[PDB]
């Protein structure tokens, strides 16, 4: 009971900057240019792991512990989400506000260390990706909400599996809290210079790159794993694997090449993302 | 001769005031005024006479005359000539009446003055130091012939900034959001202190002059006449032979020197192909704090042509040479100037479709409507000059109203929007992008011909007069006046956004923070250009 | 307080330790795979930081190399001095400096970073870079070239090595020097030299009046030359009146 999700938990810490890097390389093509390599956020991030930490006077223990707890909630969400079965590794941590208020840490230990330095740019890149948590969390919880009353059960491993046997009796609530689900990811996963780490050097630097680029894993996965279920495992087999990863790691990378496409296409998708997930409660009420 | 109007004006208006006047050049004129009624005359040919204050600056005229000379540049608009009002300022009390309550646009000359020569304009409301570092000295005045080497160092008194940041409209709540000098994107140091509160901008000062070499002094130390064409095109990279063609024409308006008929609108098809690079510059940047990037690297593209004829014409990238006081130093040839004409019709072509972004009108319509206002009444009152006072209604244009390189001969239109936002100087920006191509189109095609140099001449001693250039963010003054055969006793430059400047705080008013710096890049700011 | 002090007051270069400055080398081949870069920019002209941002532009890139360019200080393992050290700037620049995580490389850019460019005797400036903060690279020219900008970051990377080094004296100072040009007299050649600078240029014009010495070996062969190969109607007109320049003599 300790393998799977141990090895999930590596397997989704290690794969994350190929993500951040097929993002990057995206938009430098998207913007007509040849770009960098795939590979080039793991250089970046093992050179920052290289260089050393830096900070204010002022700064104290938060500022060099919260990049190790961001990577670690991270870890602790990744552990839990399915990639390669219908079935999460734990199912006791696999739930629907578990994971939500575990993003809530992370928001808060993000948004405490921005606060830490006296810096002005790090405390509004805290505040404003706190506006984005308050914004995003409500409309994701009322997506999977409207899913799990479709299953039954608060629980991911119920909504996969109950989205994995399309009922075709409530598929308009279906489609659309998974319509509105998208919306909280396109809107998680970009804004919907200074930057909020320009306080942040070196080691820590790196393992704040380490954790953007797992947040950024994650969320694309509660997504397509939960969300797009055709392609996994009821039960976990030794022989079918192989074609459980590739379809994992296609979900993904086609994930971040569209979220990246409709995001050089562009409070419209703000208040639509609220719209559709109302839409989705409203279907069950009068259906 | 041009000015017999205002002259016969002010002598009529002012009695026995006009102890001495003369003339520099047909168009050019000055006025020696009596010190105590000095804002007077200036306020009347501003308001009454609808003069603009171009430039003021000192002099130290101790060995000429035994006073200061405090010189105040106004540019007759309503035929259009310069007069100049010229007070001696007694030498051991400096002391002369201040024109800053009567005219705002004598706000920073007034406080460079204090700083170059020490001479103390009573009555001024903005004590602060401007130009010199936090860290000068007191009564160190460089500018005065005899205060010290232009070689020596002093030690630095602090190594923390000491100025002082007023909030008009702000209290002690109110936080700040610096944007300088070491910002991204900024790519050249001036500091900011957007006081807000939340994300609007409740109050906006800043600090400047960061990148105060100290030019005026060394260029008539160290260096001469032909010589000071490549200090002008150090200055910015963009504005280089905007500063060397104000500084040419200041020389050879100080004698007489009837340039050959072609070194004259070369240098005016040269002054509107960097107008071209520094628009297009603009319009990139334009688009990088709208929103697309995509609309930002393909002005990099269309500005790319544009200085692939700055590669042809000259051979050179940014700073080049090309201009001496005779005449123009490297001479253009037959294919390049065939050549030349349709790569400007393809940029019309490239423009074209460029420009149909603001069509496109998304982020153009709401992010640049409404943002950063500049009032034509302030900027009446301050007299800014470039693409924002001709936005905010006033057809200021210097190739119009002082012909100053053969613009004569070529085809002149101003164009003056209505609006005062960010898009509306854009709009000021496109249609001189047209005009400059249109003129491009039209010189290189029917060259008079003749020499290109015209040597051998002797330098009067104390002889100046005033150069001037249309800059592609407004224009550039320059007075010079000869010492010698072989040094200058004085130049004096005044940037396109010197002007500009002190409007800055009536733009960010009222705004967000996120448009901030899409406010000051509205303008197109040149530090090096105005810090010297 | 920032930086080290004369006893006059008179700022002077920082002297990192050597326990910070012995492993450069290190630093170096790590970050040779991937380069933080900051710009400082500091007393200079808009050239030398206008040709600076045009290194990640379309004709010349920088992500190619891993050169990516950082918003802040503590992400730079490089930092890249600009302008010349203005008196109200050296105090940011030293902050940007101390900013940064040690160990640092610092290239200075152009010929204001290096020495002052113009501007190096002046009361408002206090010379090059290196006269608040060490520099490893130095990198020439007003302004730099893309080429060499690249060139100057490769070097810097290690991914290429240096190529100009130091003249001294030797002994080809004393061989004697030669008369340029000597068939005809002097006179006609510095005359029609003035003749063709005056309408031409200083390149131009060397170039017009030399194509005309060549040309003098046969006056009515290549004065045949200049006539019809440029059918340029102004090089003509160049080669009619440096030919009365030298028939009038
Ligand atoms: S090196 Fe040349 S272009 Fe660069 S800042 Fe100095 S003078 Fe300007
Ligand atoms: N344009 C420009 Fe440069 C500035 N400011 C000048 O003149
Ligand atoms: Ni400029």
């Amino acid at each position: 009971s300790v393998l799977y999700p141990l090895i999930q938990a590596l397997v989704l810490f290690a794969v994350a900057p190929l993500l951040s890097g097929i993002t990057r390389v995206a938009r430098a093509r998207l913007h007509n240019r040849r770009g960098p390599g795939v590979l080039q956020e793991y250089r970046d991030i093992i050179k920052l792991l290289g260089r050393q930490s830096v900070g204010p006077d002022a700064s104290g223990w938060v500022f060099r512990l919260t990049p190790y707890v961001m990577v670690g909630v991270m870890l602790t969400i990744a552990t839990a989400l399915p990639v390669v079965t219908v079935g999460s590794p734990l199912p006791q941590l696999g739930d629907l506000i578990t994971l939500l208020y575990l993003f809530a840490i992370a928001r808060f230990f993000f948004a405490i260390s921005g606060l830490d330095t006296g810096s002005p740019f790090t405390a509004i890149g805290a505040s404003r990706e706190a506006m984005l948590g308050v914004l995003v969390e409500p409309m994701l919880l009322l997506g999977l909400w409207v899913a799990a009353q479709v299953a039954g059960s608060t629980n991911i491993s119920n909504i996969t599996d109950t989205v994995y046997h399309w009922p075709l009796s409530q598929s308009i609530p279906l489609v659309l809290a998974l319509c509105a689900c998208a919306f909280a990811t396109f809107i998680e996963m970009g804004k919907l210079q200074e930057g909020p780490l320009s306080e942040y050097s070196g080691s820590g630097f790196g393992v704040m790159k380490w954790g953007i680029s797992l947040k950024q894993l994650v969320v694309l996965q509660m997504f397509v794993g939960v969300f797009i279920p055709w392609g996994q495992m009821e039960t976990f087999t030794a022989g079918g694997l192989l074609l459980a990863l590739v379809i994992a790691i296609v979900k993904l990378v086609v994930g971040v090449l569209v979220i990246a496409l409709f995001e050089n296409s562009m409070p419209r998708i703000t208040w639509a993302g609220f719209g559709f997930a109302f839409l989705a409660f409203v279907s069950l009420l009068a259906a | 001769k041009l000015g017999q109007h205002y002259l016969a004006a002010l002598n009529e208006a002012f009695p026995g005031v006009v102890l001495d006047h003369a003339w520099q050049t047909k168009d050019q004129l000055t006025v020696t005024v009596k010190v105590n009624y000095l804002p007077e005359v200036v306020e009347f040919l501003y308001y009454k006479q609808g003069g603009w204050l171009s430039v003021l600056f000192g002099n130290d005229e101790r060995k000429l005359n035994g006073h200061y000379a405090v010189y105040y540049v106004l540019s007759m608009e309503k035929t259009k000539c310069w007069i100049t009002v010229r007070v001696e300022v007694d030498a051991n009390k400096p002391e002369y009446p201040s024109v800053t309550p009567r005219v705002p646009a004598a706000v920073w000359g007034e406080r460079e003055v204090r700083d170059m020569y020490g001479l103390i304009p009573v009555g001024l409301p903005d004590e602060r130091r401007l130009v010199l570092p936090d860290d000068w000295p007191d009564e160190l005045y460089p500018l005065r012939k005899d205060s010290m080497d232009y070689r020596q160092r002093p030690a630095p008194t602090t190594d923390a900034e000491t100025y002082e940041f007023i909030n008009e409209l702000g209290d002690k709540k109110n936080n700040v959001v610096p944007i300088g000098p070491l910002h991204v994107t900024s790519d050249e140091p001036g500091h900011f202190r957007l006081f807000v509160d939340g994300e609007n901008i409740i109050d906006a000062d800043y600090r400047l002059f960061y990148v105060h070499r100290g030019m005026e002094k060394l260029a008539e130390t160290r260096m001469g006449y032909n010589e000071v064409t490549f200090l002008s095109d150090r200055v910015c990279g963009i504005c280089g032979f905007a500063h060397s063609t104000a500084y040419t024409t200041s020389v050879e308006n100080a004698m007489g020197i009837q340039v050959p008929e072609r070194a004259q609108m070369i240098r005016a098809i040269l002054l509107e192909v960097e107008r071209l690079h520094s628009h297009l510059l603009n319009l990139g940047l334009a688009c990088h704090f709208t929103g697309f990037d995509s609309g930002f690297m393909q002005f990099f593209r269309v500005r790319e042509t544009s200085m692939k004829m700055a590669e042809i014409l000259t051979g050179a990238r940014k700073t080049y040479g090309l201009n001496l006081i005779g005449g123009i130093r490297r001479d253009l040839l037959k294919d390049d100037m065939i050549q030349t004409r349709q790569l400007a019709q393809q940029m019309r072509r490239e423009v074209q479709e460029l420009v149909d972004v603001l069509l496109s009108t998304p982020n153009m319509e709401q992010r640049t409507v409404g943002i950063g206002r500049l009032d034509p009444e302030i900027a009446r009152d301050f007299s800014n000059v470039g693409p924002m006072v001709r936005a905010s209604g006033h057809a200021r244009d210097t190739r119009a109203d002082h012909p100053f390189v053969g613009y004569g001969l070529l085809p002149m239109e101003v164009h003056s929007e209505q609006g005062c936002d960010v898009i509306s100087r854009l709009k000021v920006r496109i249609n001189e992008v047209y005009t400059a191509l249109n003129m491009i189109d039209y010189g290189l095609d029917n060259l008079p011909g003749g020499p290109l140099m015209v040597e051998g001449f002797t330098y009067i001693p104390h002889r100046f007069a005033l150069g001037f250039a249309e800059a592609p963010r407004g224009d550039d003054i320059h007075w010079s006046m000869t010492g010698d055969n072989q040094k200058l006793y004085r130049w004096r430059c005044r940037a396109a956004t010197y002007a500009n400047w002190p409007t800055l705080r009536y733009m960010l008013r009222g705004n967000t923070v996120s448009d901030a710096p899409l406010i000051i890049g509205s303008l197109d700011p040149c530090y090096s250009c105005t810090d010297r | 307080l920032l930086g080290p002090r004369d006893a006059n007051g008179i700022p002077v270069p920082m002297t990192v330790d050597e326990s910070i400055a012995s492993m450069k080398a290190s630093l170096l081949k790590k970050i040779k795979r991937s380069a933080y870069v900051y710009r400082v920019d500091c007393g200079g002209c808009n050239g030398c930081e206008i040709e600076i941002f045009a290194t990640l532009s379309p004709l010349f890139d920088a992500e190619r190399f891993g050169i990516k360019v950082v918003p802040s200080p503590r992400h730079a393992d490089i930092l890249l001095f600009t302008g010349a050290v203005t008196r109200a700037m050296r105090s940011p620049a030293l902050r940007a400096w101390q900013s940064a995580p040690d160990p640092k490389i610092c290239i200075s850019y152009g010929a204001c970073g290096n020495s002052g460019g113009i501007f190096h005797d002046l009361y408002c400036v206090w010379g090059g870079t290196d006269k608040i903060v060490p520099v490893d690279v130095y990198i020439p020219g007003c302004p730099p070239t893309p080429a060499a900008t690249l060139y100057g970051f490769a070097m810097a990377l290690g991914l290429l090595e240096q190529k100009i080094h130091a003249r001294g004296p030797g002994e080809l100072d004393e061989q004697p020097a030669e008369i340029l040009h000597g068939d005809m007299v002097q006179p006609l050649r510095v005359k029609v030299d003035r003749e063709a600078r005056r309408l031409a240029g200083y390149r131009y014009g060397r170039q017009i009046a030399d194509d005309y010495l060549t040309q003098l070996g046969q006056g009515e062969e290549q004065v045949a030359r200049w006539l019809e190969a440029e059918n340029d109607p102004r090089l003509n007109e160049i080669v009619s009146h440096l030919n009365h320049v030298v028939e009038e003599a």
